[PDB]
């Protein structure tokens, strides 16, 4: 992917800010909230029969933080999202098959718990940068697919 | 389908949002036309640059259909009727385009309302837009 | 939402395909699972092999659940219900599933059917299937 | 895009045995005729009003020719379908501004005009072979959207 300078500075600032140890988990609980089909992956993570009992399972947010780390590796190798998630495509293609299209889901949730905690700081140009890195990765998880 | 429970969730949504609607249809718009840049080529004759009054009048359209939706929410496909003829059957408005405007709408919500936003809001919201989106491109000829 | 002449075609093409259905119906399955294998995993237990019994016993289910929705053109979701309730809430069937499968349902008629696949009729067809998976993917849980 | 030998074999022998006159038109205009919206690309062509007037339209042939020309070339040089398509990218994605999802429905179109043509000849394992292809070439061609 390729980020113009401002477009840079807009991700990179914003998520210096980031919390890494909930934001994480925020974006994959919605993500088995707002779309259920994709529990079917996670039948051993627990109580997921509540969204307060999703968004408190401890085992989410333990697992939303690697997912988490993921992204912050992705922003640090734009000029190169494949070489970077060159495994974690193997994994969710080849070992898990996980249905085509929800990487851009959970990055579009990703999106949407970005702006949910900064309000007014996430602006449509600063929206605008994270879409561009949030298809940048759900497409290199997919290259198994492509 | 819009189970009671999202039903509640919307509403509650539709109120906390207020007199602001128009402004947030307005806000979701530009963020559409930023984030996915195909979008504009729909509107070649607005001007889309920030604090467009094209953009302002439109975005309060747009808030106005989707109250309308939610204010007869049992029945969208008879309230939508005419813009579903107009989406699909004039502009020519390609399906993919109505999830690109949800996620942006849904976006602007969240960064409004914190409060309400939550994960079960979210979901239900999600839902409404869909099942809105779902009238609109009912109409394909 | 699948007009007048939509049903015409459609029935026309039930008619032409006649007791071919359950045999078209395991064809489709089985060119999903070759040509979209991530499906698979749907059907754990199953066995995929050519000339599955499993498969065979399947498409005849599918065929036949394709057949009452056209025979209740007019009401899907009444019809459809039970498997509505079954892929979304138990199945947990993804969305992107239904289109991948409605592709191998024309691609195998195309293939069986070379004067009722007309661009009118594919159309036709297209607009049938969009709107049994749309019903099929009403229950979200 | 990586086609095992068996694969290749499958979409080289079919491919072959193509009528590259007719093929694209009627790909191109099932496309015009299935998904409607399209035809805000090709308000230039003329008569679209109804699908025997799209689909014996002179433009919509001739264009349709030039679709399939970038298909055969396509597969050419799957190993490399990126360098082959940037052209076409370009044009698709920052001029035109092509819808994105379009790409693949085309493709999809294009496998549905093949089965109906060739038959029984295409076999799933033949059409597993072309919705490969298929995803390489829409990937490709959408990779200014990356
Ligand atoms: C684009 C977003 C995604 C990113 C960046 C991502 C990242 C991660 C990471 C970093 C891991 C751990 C890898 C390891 O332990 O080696 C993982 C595991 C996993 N992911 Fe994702 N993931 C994504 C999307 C998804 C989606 C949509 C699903 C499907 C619902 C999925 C299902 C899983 C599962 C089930 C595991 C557990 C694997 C295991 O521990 O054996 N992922 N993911
Ligand atoms: C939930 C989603 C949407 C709602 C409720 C909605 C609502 C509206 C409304 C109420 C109008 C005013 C029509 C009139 O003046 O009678 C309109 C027109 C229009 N809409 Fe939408 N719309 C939605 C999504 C879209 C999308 C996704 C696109 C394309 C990306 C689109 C493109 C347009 C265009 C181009 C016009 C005509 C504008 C003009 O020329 O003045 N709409 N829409
Ligand atoms: C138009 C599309 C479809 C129709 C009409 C349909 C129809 C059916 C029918 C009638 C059954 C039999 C259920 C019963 O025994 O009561 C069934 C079960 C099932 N379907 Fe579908 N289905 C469709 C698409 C899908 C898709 C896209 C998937 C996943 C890729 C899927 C996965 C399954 C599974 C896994 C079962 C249970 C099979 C078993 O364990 O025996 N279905 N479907
Ligand atoms: C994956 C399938 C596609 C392929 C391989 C493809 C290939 C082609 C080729 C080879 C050309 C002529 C390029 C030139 O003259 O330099 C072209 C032009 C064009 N394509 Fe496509 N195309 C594809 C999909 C689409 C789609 C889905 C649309 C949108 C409805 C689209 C809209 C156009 C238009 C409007 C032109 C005319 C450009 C001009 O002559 O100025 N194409 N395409």
């Amino acid at each position: 992917v390729h980020l113009t300078p401002e477009e840079k500075s807009a991700v990179t600032a914003l998520w210096g800010k980031v919390n890494v140890d909930e934001v994480g988990g925020e974006a994959l609980g919605r993500l088995l909230v707002v779309y259920p089909w994709t529990q079917r992956f996670f039948e051993s993570f627990g109580d997921l029969s509540t969204p307060d009992a999703v968004m408190g399972n401890p085992k989410v947010k333990a697992h939303g933080k690697k997912v988490l780390g993921a992204f912050s590796d992705g922003l640090a190798h734009l000029d190169n999202l494949k070489g970077t998630f060159a495994t974690l495509s193997e994994l969710h293609c080849d070992k898990l098959h996980v249905d085509p299209e929800n990487f851009r889901l959970l990055g579009n949730v990703l999106v949407c718990v970005l702006a949910h905690h900064f309000g007014k700081e996430f602006t449509p140009p600063v929206q605008a940068a994270y879409q561009k890195v949030v298809a940048g990765v759900a497409n290199a998880l997919a290259h198994k697919y492509h | 389908v819009l189970s009671p429970a999202d039903k509640t969730n919307v509403k509650a949504a539709w109120g906390k949002v207020g007199a602001h609607a128009g402004e947030y249809g307005a806000e979701a718009l530009e963020r559409m036309f930023l984030s996915f840049p195909t979008t504009k080529t729909y509107f070649p004759h607005f001007d889309l640059s920030h604090g467009s009054a094209q953009v302002k009048g439109h975005g309060k359209k747009v808030a106005d259909a989707l109250t309308n939706a939610v204010a007869h929410v049992d029945d969208m496909p008879n309230a939508l009727s005419a813009l579903s003829d107009l989406h699909a059957h004039k502009l020519r408005v390609a399906p993919v385009n109505f999830k690109l405007l949800s996620h942006c709408l849904l976006v602007t919500l969240a960064a409004h309302l914190p409060a309400e936003f939550t994960p079960a809001v979210h979901a239900s919201l999600d839902k409404f837009l869909a099942s809105v989106s779902t009238v609109l491109t009912s109409k394909y000829r």
